[PDB]
């Protein structure tokens, strides 16, 4: 009574992944420098000193 | 028994606004386009020698 034929049975497994990004940036770099005779203006003072 | 597997990617760099314009955005970005397909399977078969 045991030993009889089986069952077979197949098995499939899925994985699945997504991804998505996104970035945005800005920036700004300016300067002035300007004299007027015992007179100026600049951005520190080691400019200040260099325009002289 | 086997193994199956497929992969997509996209990229896109560019300038803010110019690079979305209709046919001059081209000047304006870098794409980068991938695509990968992969499978493998097993097979068996017997057989009774039969002299």
């Amino acid at each position: 009574s045991l030993d009889i034929p089986v069952k077979q049975v197949q098995i499939e497994a899925r994985i699945v992944t997504v991804k998505e990004g996104n970035l945005e940036e800005l920036g700004v770099r300016w300067g002035v420098m300007s004299t007027n005779g015992s007179h100026s203006v600049g951005g520190s003072i080691e400019s200040n000193l260099w325009q002289k | 028994g086997g193994i199956f597997q497929h992969s997509i990617n996209n990229s896109v760099d560019k300038v803010p606004l110019l690079g979305d314009l209709p046919v001059l955005g081209a000047l304006f970005r870098r794409t980068y386009e991938q695509m990968g397909k992969s499978e493998l399977l097993i097979f068996v078969t017997p057989k009774v020698v039969i002299q």
